[PDB]
């Protein structure tokens, strides 16, 4: 899982 | 292996003075038994470590040995004695404070010390007539016969802060500051250590991390 | 409710510094006597280890420990409310930039700002880092902090070091990687939070005033009873010993070594 604030 | 003890001593009296313990921080205590104390003089920065019962009791007794006058026994007949000498006892009010009342080649015995616990005689007389002879200058005030002298290092050692007794800081500096009073404290009565050197806080290079930028 | 932390970066943090305790270093602070505060400046405390004293740098050993909580309390942080009634005691990002001359011009403290501001989403929810703006969206010289994560129960870290934890963040922090980001964050208040290094004051010298003596007196105070109260007691029941710390506990004394020097009469 990955953090949504990142992209 | 008794040199490591000598050269702690001779450490003590070279880089510690009566000013020193004025302006010694208490850390705190270790293993119930000692002070942890710091010293930053000048630009130098040492731990030193202090035995709370031997320098409680160091300052007890020379206490002791300086106020004390000592208790004696109205002799029923006076006892004269022959010297030489006789200048050291007509000029000392220390025969008084160890019990010795005399009455000024011709002296007069008035007074000789008593205790419930030891007999007095005039080999204890001499003994202190000799004690100051070989003190050797200094303080002669504080001078003891060895009977007097073993009764008080008692006296001290029974009084005093016991080792396993827990401490506040508030006493612990009281014990280590009292030690400035007297001269070169680096003994108990009973020739116990006092106090030794841990080691010099010279080149620490600390966490800085938080005050980089 | 508590939120679990679903993220992969969190987790390979936390791998990481399981990766790095040292099992002998941690059983050293896990079974601690605390002795005492030796040097407030370079701040250094005693501790006694079974038959041994050691000086630790607490500087070091509370920014790993609040490093540690950072890592474990992620996105579950308690806060610091930082507002009062008295509006003048706000804490104002562009007014703690300026105590940074290299940050000459309005400009390059309002890149800082830019930064920490359209961050500040993810910075209160996963950390606690709540930032406000007090007129218009786009004011950065008005934009403020309300809130701290709350780390330790009976700690509230003193706010000196605040100019230093928003230029770090502004300018240390990798914003592009999230584990980097993540890790750089949780650094960032960890060195924030260690306790201040106080600067040694001559009580001896008459030159020195009588109100910069009860002040440095209170601030002695303040750390030893810190380090005794709250500090150590942590450190004490949670604190996992990484091995780079090995050069920042140091052996001093011995028991065996000091009883055959003090004996009894
Ligand atoms: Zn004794
Ligand atoms: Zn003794």
């Amino acid at each position: 899982v990955r953090s949504k604030y990142f992209k | 292996e008794l040199e490591d003890f000598e050269q702690g001593e001779k450490y003590l009296t070279l880089t510690v003075s009566k000013n020193d313990f004025k302006k010694m921080e208490v850390v705190g205590q270790f293993n119930l038994g000692f002070i942890i104390v710091t010293r930053k003089v000048d630009n130098k920065y040492d731990l030193f470590i202090v035995d709370q019962h031997a320098s409680d009791e160091k300052y007890n007794f020379e206490t002791l040995q300086a106020v004390t006058v000592f208790k004696s026994q109205k002799l029923i007949i006076p006892q004269p004695v022959e010297l030489s000498e006789l200048v050291v006892l007509d000029n000392l009010p220390v025969f008084e404070k160890n019990g010795f009342k005399l009455k000024i080649s011709r002296v007069k015995l008035l007074s000789l010390p008593t205790s419930k616990q030891t007999l007095f005689d005039l080999g204890d007389f001499n003994e202190l007539i000799h004690l100051i002879k070989e003190d050797g200058g200094l303080r002669r005030d504080n001078i003891r016969c060895s009977k007097i002298r073993s009764m008080f290092a008692m006296r001290a050692c029974r009084s005093s802060i016991m080792i396993g007794k827990p401490l506040n800081k508030k006493t612990m500096t009281r014990v280590v500051h009292n030690l400035s009073e007297l001269d070169k404290p680096w003994n108990c009565p009973h020739g116990r250590p006092t106090m030794r050197h841990l080691m010099e806080l010279r080149d620490w290079s600390s966490f800085s991390k938080d005050y980089e930028i | 409710e508590r939120v679990n932390v679903n993220l992969t970066s969190i987790k390979k943090l936390r791998e990481k510094v399981d990766d790095s305790i040292h099992r002998e270093l941690t059983d050293i602070f896990a079974n601690l006597n605390y002795v005492g505060v030796v040097d407030e400046e370079r701040r250094l405390a005693a501790i006694q280890h079974d038959l041994k004293l050691f000086l630790i740098d607490y500087g070091s050993v509370c920014y790993e420990l609040f490093y540690q909580i950072g890592l474990t309390d992620f996105a579950n942080f308690g806060k610091i409310n930082l507002q009062s009634t008295n509006v003048s005691d706000d804490i104002v990002l562009y007014n703690l930039l300026s105590e940074f001359d290299e940050l000459n011009d309005d400009a390059s403290k309002e890149k800082i700002i830019s930064k920490i501001w359209d961050m500040s989403s993810m910075l209160n929810e996963y950390y606690s880092i709540e930032l406000v703006n007090d007129g218009l969206d786009n004011d950065l010289k008005s934009v403020k902090l309300k809130s701290l994560p709350l780390l330790l129960k009976g700690y509230i870290p003193s706010l000196v070091k605040l100019p230093f934890f928003i230029y770090r963040l502004g300018k240390e922090v990798d914003w592009e990687d999230e584990q980097e980001c993540l890790d750089g964050i949780l650094r960032e208040i960890a060195l924030l939070y260690i306790p201040d290094m106080v600067p040694k004051v001559d009580t001896s010298d008459a030159s020195l005033s009588e109100d910069e003596k009860a002040q440095f007196i209170n601030r002695k105070e303040h750390i030893s009873s810190l380090l005794e109260h709250v500090l150590f007691p942590c450190i004490k029941r949670r604190f996992l010993a990484p091995r780079h710390i090995l050069k920042d506990v140091v052996e001093i004394a011995n028991l065996p070594d000091l009883y055959k020097v003090f004996e009894r009469c």
